[PDB]
């Protein structure tokens, strides 16, 4: 316990002094103790935009740089909204193209909260009005903060951070309001910065308005360094000094290059296009006569470019046994692309879904590229490195790739689809080769996603001369923040990521797999160790494919009664069933080439039922030609599963499906011509289409099958009677 | 971290710049003063001293005053850190009964009041002199000896309770003839004496001097000359010391408030009396109320570190003045109705502060007058006239006549009219006379002590009685043309003895005409 | 790592080289003396001793004295480190009655604190002798025994308060006949006796010897020889000892000041009286005011580490002398109007320090005279005469005439004028005679005990009353040719008894006229 002479020692430690430095040295040291609390980043940015820090004495209107101010600008309202005059006040900041910070010096900045609070308010007003208004900030993130503040239950944040004009605004805050009232948003950001910096009021700003506290805390931790580097991006000499340091560091690996390495890098840049005479001379037989007479614009297996290439090959010289030659000649005209092979395989370059020596040439060239990419990044010439990428949305998803951008003006982002995008985009896995940039270049018209990669100390890469860099294979990326920016009046998406090893991301996916298996055995009544859901995921949009499985299976659960679910899933558990929710290509998850007969008979589409092993696939990025979302794709494949299980309940030694019986082919020729065009190809697709549309979300699509095919409705409701 | 010189629980910059206690989701939160919120809620801007564990030198700290962790009996204007909490006990005597030491006895009902002359407290008993010679009733010789007996009640007007101890009261006749000394029996009674309450409180029996129960206490006795002077002056005088006993303090581990034996009032009152500025005020119901506000003593380095206290802010935090539309006022009663009496040294200081500001009207510059410690300010009411003890004993004739403007039920049984509760105090009686048309006036209670004809009724008004000294008969109106004057006398004009010539009649008594009506249906 | 030998809380270089206590942004702040900053603000340059916990050897430390962390009752001129804070208590006797163990005599006595040519505080009671033989009036034979009874008030004049214990006063008649011994009632009163206050205070009842409610007090009695000596001398003497109870200390943990049971005034007074120089002074209101200032003692090696104390700085820090324009003065009163009295040892020392400096006049060399410990200096006013007790008991004729010279009224009924409150302490009354031009004088109240015609007035200007002892009738001259002479009598000339011849006349009273007018219209 403390005795009394110890209290004498504490109170003399606060009271007694030994050295007095006069006036002006303490005047100088009080000002630096004032400016020590501010992050150094905004001082460096105020240094870079052309600002001067003037610690003066006496009056502040008597300084030279504030001489030409009018009578009107000398009426200043402080942090609390009350009146002041500039010959009475002590800090003013000059606006425009040459800003000036003027601070009256005194010994009252060391202990007081008020004067230091007003100084940090003026510094925050500089930050909101000058630095951030050169990269078009504040923006939609801070508008979400503002609408969270003014739609609260309690009315203390509105009193603390808003003026009277922002109170009486009856609706919410749109981006029009940030356009034509940007100075009010600047005042609000300044006031939040002021209450966050001064360490007496930090707990008060946490208590009265917590969301502004979270915003400013995450801002002063990460976004201020990111914004300083993006402000240096607007300047050219910083770009070329970063260019200089990267070229000097990566000089010796470009000095240790051979001709074969440069040829491999250039063949990794562009696809090796196929030539046409080597295609035509390859046949020379009856095969030329099968290529010569053919319905070009009738078969639905090849794309537009591929049918045009075959139309180009007719001038270089049918749903029957000729189209197998089309399946075989689909892979024959595809360019030698390393990126497409790495993008489609998902790490298994031994997947035998293409030709033999082409697979071997792929594998040897990929091992050559990975063996040449051996140089680490860990160096002493630089601090944190910010490497960019412009990427298309269609490389991640085709479900949101069309409705991301609004239809009225194509320079906006639709906010509902943006929140659907933002909801579960937590991480990323880079299997293919990220050809990244050193500095910023503007994007192509299809590419609104503007990545920004922060590296690792163990990043392995190689250098190119034209202003690019390439990353290696199997890199883990954990997403930090996804926000809408504006650049040159075109609204975009900015995405940050942070490099992690692959084992953490696959550990997360293993944990999520075990959790979804426990939950959907618990909801279906199945054995403890059954593996019914699995994830073979390796691509960039991994997290949303992991998270969207829950919505897919719940929507399949809600659209069908529970008895058919239980019975057909019991059949699938008996037949080694899975529900592969993957985002890699369909012939490469190894539930499908372990039962097919030919390589060119492989299938790539939305959902797929493997008849021998009783599996249901799904594809992540790709969107169906018919479907509206993936949940109808899962019901669409559960249709084929019900077809197989009904084919087993006619005879346990006979045909696999109930639609191959001739007791449904008559109904398929009677009522198979009143519904959508996808099922019209043959009987099984109409079967799955009827089973998809009978269990719709809204009941009117269920009632269309009631009105158009009533006997098929009665037959399908007799096919549920198999229990 | 954050510097804390005094270890009271509040940091320094909050104590110099204003702090307040806010509650958000049922948790006490100590905040810097942010004026754009805290005026809308109605919270209060406190200020205190960075280097004192209690600013007004009273036993309760700064933090325990601003947060409510304090003894619950402490008055609400003593919760501010700048207002001192300390008890003020005087003695209230209700009636006296005089008897001969063996009817021959006297029983009168007295009206006592607290005094303040030009630190210790006292009270002055005015024995009622009207009807119901004292030596004739008692039958006393020159060789007599008298016995005195009364009923007292201890009353607290301070801002802090007193636990288990009562003071030691001396009884003074005249100037310095001590008749008796009153002490509290058994020395520890297990009682409580809250601020603005009595002991024993108004619904129990009063403490009797030498009661019917006990015998062994000292009989109060007088000689003949003391009884002569007491028949002359009708006025005793109580004096009370300042032994108040231990203090109730707070505990943080269980919230209990207990009488701590290691802390006493008699060693903390001579600090409050040395570092505060005392303001006395009687605008409530003409009883004197004393408060002490902490102020800056310029020649003492730990006393210049208190906040600066203007006289406006002192009146606001002490007595509940507020300014609705600029004019500072007390429940409608504006401050131009109030005097300012000073003692000598603070009159010198106020005159120097007014000469410095180049202003002459003190009622207009109250936000600029600074208070220093060791002052004495007396704020009285302008309407009344005060005697040697600052007690209202007189008035001007205008308000006394305007007290009797509002009539209710006039008849010949008496007068029942609505009268104000402040103007009942200064009035001591009424004189009632019959005037003919011809010019003869016949006073109907022709003695100095038949003036107690008014009597309060419990609904809240007084009923004058005409029957009371006319042999319980109504007013004889033979000819209702001529009229009856019934009018009043003030305590500074009242006679309390027979005259030196022996004149018992109502002549020589000053008077204020309040009433003359015709006699028929108007009256 | 900071040098601190005395453990008081201030480093050493601050204490030898000068330091000051400043308050800046409402915070205490102790710092070295830097002249170009601190001379402008009006701060005080303090110095002290690095090896004493208290420089004047009183129980308050140097840090607690300079910063204000002290019991607030300590007088403002004892907050300097060099002035010693300690109580000085004597006994003030108001009035006496002599009764026979009406026929009892009652007089009003006027006592004063004396200092003859350090231990104990004696006071000399002067009994009034005017009109109310004492042996006749009490009816006393040879074998009588008288009884004494009076009223006293303990009065402090020091610089530090006394808690709970009053001293023990002896009552001495004549030279060394002890009459009785006055002790404290009840052995604890639970009071405080501050500096410059009376116990009981001026608005309560005095402490009575052999009180009414007490009975176990021993009767204070006399025999016949002592009674005749008391009548023929009109004087007592009160010798008070120095038991002063405990000391209030300051608790650094929570700002509390309480009476400490382990620290005592009886063990720190004989160090104050051994290391400090005493300067007694009576310029303020002609009472002997004792102070002690810390000073060097050259033959002691822990006493030469005190600061060097001149006599100018001693007067400035103890008594509030100031030099506005180079002339050192006391609120306008200049120090060429004060004399210096010494005792023998310090007289020899001052003569050596003057013969060193080649100076002859002390009043021009006061900033060069160095004090040392155990000196004794007495500073008295030049205008008055003094007796052995150093009470002001007379003046010259010129200053009395020139003080009375501004006369307001002079007629055949009295005389009213303005008189100063210093000259009203040396006059025992007034008498008026009529002197004939052939040489016949006519004293109108020709007795030694009808002098008290003067009365203090509510105007403050006394009226010499010609009426009261002329059979309540004014003066009629028969011829305005011969003159009217009124004259005051001064206290060294006032006779208190008849002579051995039983004379009651006016001869023998050495006159000092305040009046010289021929009797007619001039006066
Ligand atoms: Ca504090
Ligand atoms: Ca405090
Ligand atoms: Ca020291
Ligand atoms: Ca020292
Ligand atoms: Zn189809």
């Amino acid at each position: 316990n403390k005795t009394q002479e110890e209290h004498l020692k504490e109170i003399m430690k606060h009271i007694v002094k030994i050295e007095v430095k006069g006036e002006e040295a303490v005047k100088k040291e009080a000002a630096e103790k004032l400016l020590e609390k501010v992050p150094s980043d905004v001082l460096e940015m105020y240094k870079a935009i052309g600002g001067k820090i003037y610690i003066v004495d006496g009056d502040i209107t008597k300084h030279i740089s504030l001489e030409a101010l009018s009578e009107d600008k000398k009426k200043i309202k402080d942090i609390y909204g009350k009146d002041a005059l500039l010959h009475e006040h002590y800090v003013y900041a000059k606006e425009g193209y040459e800003p000036v910070l003027v601070i009256q010096s005194s010994e009252d900045y060391v202990e007081n909260t008020e004067k230091a609070l007003n100084v940090y308010y003026e510094i925050g007003k500089i930050l909101s009005r000058d630095i951030l208004s050169k990269i078009n900030q504040p923006y939609q993130k801070f508008l979400d903060v503002l609408n969270t503040i003014k739609n609260a239950s309690d009315s203390d944040g509105q009193d603390l951070l808003f003026t009277n004009q922002l109170k009486e605004h009856p609706t919410d805050f749109s981006v029009e309001f940030l356009e034509q009232n940007s100075n009010e948003v600047q005042e609000v950001f300044a006031k939040a910065f002021a209450y966050y910096i001064e360490p007496q009021h930090r707990d008060v700003l946490q208590l009265y308005a917590p969301e502004a506290f979270n915003y400013m805390d995450k801002f002063n931790e990460q976004e201020i360094n990111l914004s300083l580097e993006e402000l240096k991006d607007q300047r050219m000499l910083s770009r070329y000094e970063k260019w200089e340091k990267i070229k000097q560091h990566y000089q010796h690996w470009s000095d240790s290059l051979s001709e074969e390495g440069r040829g491999l890098l250039k063949k990794l840049q562009i696809p090796i296009e196929p030539k046409k005479d080597d295609i035509i001379h390859s046949l020379s037989q009856e095969e030329k006569e099968l290529l010569k007479r053919i319905q070009i614009d009738s078969s639905d297996f090849l794309s537009t470019e591929e049918k045009e290439f075959l139309k180009k090959l007719q001038i270089d010289i049918l749903s029957e046994k000729e189209k197998e030659f089309l399946k075989k000649l689909k892979l024959d005209i595809q360019p030698y692309d390393i990126n497409q092979r790495l993008q489609d395989t998902g790490g298994l370059i031994d997947s035998p879904s293409i030709n033999l020596d082409v697979r071997k040439q792929y594998k040897r060239d990929i091992q050559n590229i990975d063996a040449l990419l051996h140089q680490s990044i860990g160096s002493t010439l630089y601090n944190k490195i910010y490497l960019y990428e412009n990427m298309n949305i269609n490389n991640l998803t085709a479900t949101l790739g069309a409705d991301l951008v609004d239809s009225t003006d194509n320079t906006k982002i639709n906010r509902g689809i943006f929140n659907e995008f933002k909801k579960n985009f937590k991480y990323s896995i880079s299997s293919n080769y990220m050809i990244v940039d050193i500095n910023e270049r503007p994007a192509l018209d299809n590419e609104r996603l503007k990545w920004r990669i922060q590296l690792s100390p163990d990043t392995r890469a190689g250098y190119l001369e034209n202003g690019k860099l390439i990353l290696q294979r199997n890199i883990g990326l954990e997403i930090k923040d996804v926000q809408i920016i504006k650049q040159s009046e075109k609204e975009y998406i900015r995405i940050d990521a942070k490099v992690v090893p692959k084992s953490k991301i696959d550990t997360k996916i293993q944990e999520a797999q075990l959790n979804i298996n426990q939950e959907w055995n618990k909801a279906l009544g199945l054995p403890k160790y059954t593996k019914l859901i699995t994830f073979n995921v390796h691509n960039r949009y991994a997290s949303n494919i992991v998270e969207s499985a829950y919505l897919i299976l719940n929507e399949w659960k809600n659209n069908i009664q529970s008895d058919l679910i239980k019975k057909v899933t019991n059949y699938l558990v008996d037949g080694n069933g899975r529900f592969v929710f993957t985002d890699i290509t369909l012939p490469n998850i190894a539930e499908q080439y372990t039962h097919q007969d030919e390589i060119y008979e492989q299938v790539h589409s939305k959902g797929l039922y493997v008849p021998e092993s009783r599996s249901i696939l799904l594809h992540g990025p790709s969107k169906g030609v018919e479907l509206r979302n993936d949940s109808e794709g899962f019901i669409h494949e559960f249709g084929h599963a019900v077809d197989d299980y009904a084919g087993y309940l006619l005879d346990k030694n006979q045909s696999d499906l109930v639609t191959n019986s001739k007791k449904f082919i008559d109904i398929f020729k009677e009522e198979g011509s009143n519904l959508t065009s996808y099922g019209r190809t043959n009987e099984a697709e109409f079967f799955a289409e009827a089973f998809r549309l009978m269990h719709s979300t809204d009941h009117a699509e269920r009632l269309k099958v009631q009105k158009n095919a009533p006997k098929t409705f009665q037959f399908i409701n007799d096919q549920i009677k198999f229990i | 971290t954050v510097p804390d010189r005094d270890n009271d629980g509040i940091p320094d910059s909050l104590e110099v710049e204003g702090y307040t206690v806010d509650v958000k989701n049922k948790r006490t939160f100590l905040s810097p003063w942010i004026s754009n919120i805290h005026e809308k809620k109605g919270l209060t801007k406190y200020k205190s001293s960075p280097e004192k564990w209690s600013t007004a030198s009273d036993p309760y700290s700064d933090f325990e005053k601003v947060t409510g962790r304090i003894d619950g009996n402490v008055s609400p204007e003593a919760n501010h850190p700048l207002v001192a909490a300390y008890p003020i006990v005087h003695v209230d005597m209700e009636n006296i009964i005089l008897s001969k030491n063996e009817t021959r006895t006297i029983s009168k009902n007295t009206s006592t009041s607290r005094t303040h002359t030009s630190n210790s407290n006292s009270s002055t008993v005015a024995i009622d002199h009207s009807l119901s010679t004292w030596a004739e009733t008692m039958g006393l010789n020159t060789a007599d000896t008298a016995r005195l007996n009364a009923n007292i009640r201890y009353v607290n007007t301070g801002t802090a309770p007193i636990y288990n101890v009562l003071p030691t009261t001396s009884l003074v006749l005249g100037k310095n003839q001590t008749l008796a000394t009153i002490k509290a029996k058994e020395n520890q009674l297990s009682q409580i004496l809250a601020p603005n309450n009595y002991y024993p409180s108004k619904n129990l029996a009063p403490i009797a001097l030498n009661a019917q129960d006990d015998f062994s206490s000292t009989p109060i006795t007088m000689n003949y000359n003391q009884f002569l002077e007491l028949e002359k002056t009708k006025q005793l005088r109580l004096d009370t010391d300042q032994v108040y006993g231990n203090i109730a303090t707070y505990n943080f581990e269980n919230g209990r408030v207990r009488v701590d034996t290691g802390s006493n009032w008699s060693e903390v009152l001579p600090q409050i009396q040395e570092t505060t500025a005392r303001i006395i005020f009687n605008g409530k119901d003409l009883n004197l109320v004393e408060r002490r506000i902490a102020a800056v003593n310029p020649s003492d380095p730990l006393e210049t570190t208190k906040p600066d206290m203007t006289l406006k802010e002192a009146l606001k935090i002490a007595f509940g003045f507020n300014e609705p539309n600029g004019n500072l006022q007390y429940q409608g009663k504006d401050i131009t109705e109030f005097d300012f009496n000073f003692d000598q040294q603070t009159s010198q200081n106020i005159k120097n502060q007014l000469a410095e500001l180049n202003a002459t009207n003190i009622y207009t510059v109250l936000d600029k007058i600074k208070l220093n410690a060791k002052m004495n300010i007396l704020i009285r009411d302008k309407r009344f006239h005060y005697d040697r003890n600052n007690i209202a004993v007189g008035a001007d004739e205008s308000v006394v006549k305007e007290a009797h403007r509002e009539v209710i039920n006039s008849s010949t049984e008496g007068l029942l009219l609505n009268i104000d509760k402040d103007i009942r105090k200064i009035l001591s009686g009424y004189i009632v006379e019959i005037e003919d048309t011809e010019g003869l006036k016949e006073v109907i209670n022709d003695r100095y002590d038949m003036l107690n004809i008014s009597s309060l009724r419990q609904d809240g008004k007084t009923f004058i009685d005409f029957k009371k000294y006319n042999d319980k008969l109504p007013l004889y109106i033979s000819n209702p043309n001529y009229k009856v004057n019934v009018y009043a006398v003030t305590k500074e004009n009242t006679i309390i003895n027979p005259s030196e010539n022996g004149d018992t009649s109502t002549n020589g008594i000053k008077k204020i005409l309040i009433f003359s009506k015709k006699g028929y249906e108007i009256g």
